[PDB]
């Protein structure tokens, strides 16, 4: 699954 | 993108600033513990790797490279360019306590078993305790300076925000993601003791005993 957070 | 996560990024660097800062114009790191600055240094390495694998935007981008150079930037002052002033007996938690067993645990609790993830994982689980060793450092030595109690309230606010921002996502997108939720938890009641001192005691003047 993809992260877009830091 | 929504506004807690927002302030939760401007908190963090905010937290990031003050103490590159207050290492660098006071020309000391006394009272910092080094071991969480390699802690948060790791954190963005292992987690930061996408950096070559995806593009999301020009902020997110900017803002991974931003906090690896200010993580291993910390780090270079306390070891290496004001290493003098860096309190080596009292910074005593035994960090292979976190690492060993944390790195155990993403290998076997993640979303899938591949090389990205399992180190996405240990960067999330690692940094839900890199915080340990400093607040291990302010109960040893007794006291903690003002400005490193506003590096540390700025620092256990951001992933309080993003413990609300996952909650807005949730409603909002459909979006949830239960090893960042469980470990966000974790790293924000770690803070518990600081948050209701900080308030009663460092916002009224007084001093911060852990
Ligand atoms: C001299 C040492 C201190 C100097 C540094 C002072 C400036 C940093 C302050 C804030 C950064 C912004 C984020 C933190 C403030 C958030 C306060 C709050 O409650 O935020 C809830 C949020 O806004 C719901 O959207
Ligand atoms: C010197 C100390 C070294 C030891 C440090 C040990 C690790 C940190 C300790 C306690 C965290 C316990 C509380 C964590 C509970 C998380 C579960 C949780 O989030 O439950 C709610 C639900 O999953 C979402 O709403
Ligand atoms: C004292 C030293 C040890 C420190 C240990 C600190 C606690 C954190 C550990 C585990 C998770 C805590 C409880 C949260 C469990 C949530 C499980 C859950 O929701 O599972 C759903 C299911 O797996 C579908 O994903
Ligand atoms: C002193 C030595 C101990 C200190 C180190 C403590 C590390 C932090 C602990 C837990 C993080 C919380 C998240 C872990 C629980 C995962 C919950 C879950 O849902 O697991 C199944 C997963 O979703 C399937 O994809």
């Amino acid at each position: 699954a993809e992260h877009d957070e830091f | 993108m929504n506004i807690f996560r927002l302030t939760g990024d401007l908190s963090h660097l905010a937290a990031i600033i003050i103490l590159l800062l207050k290492i660098w114009k006071s020309r000391s790191c006394a009272g910092i513990s080094g071991k969480s600055q390699l802690l948060f240094a790791l954190v963005f390495t292992t987690r930061y790797l996408d950096l070559f694998t995806s593009f999301i935007s020009l902020y997110n981008t900017s803002m991974k490279l931003i906090y690896i150079a200010c993580s291993y930037a910390t780090v270079y002052l306390i070891y290496m360019k004001f290493k003098a002033t860096y309190d080596g007996n009292h910074d005593t938690f035994r960090v292979e306590f976190l690492i060993v067993p944390v790195g155990g645990l993403s290998f076997l609790v993640n979303h899938d078993f591949s090389p990205l993830e399992i180190l996405w994982t240990f960067s999330i689980y690692l940094e839900s305790v890199a915080i340990l060793p400093q607040l291990f450092m302010i109960s040893k030595t007794g006291e903690a300076e003002t400005i490193t109690t506003h590096y540390l309230f700025f620092l256990g606010l951001y992933r309080a925000l993003y413990l609300v921002n996952w909650i807005w996502r949730y409603y909002f997108e459909g979006f949830f993601d239960l090893i960042a939720v469980v470990a966000g938890v974790v790293q924000t009641v770690l803070y518990c003791d600081f948050f209701y001192l900080y308030v009663t005691k460092v916002l009224k003047g007084k001093k911060l005993s852990l």
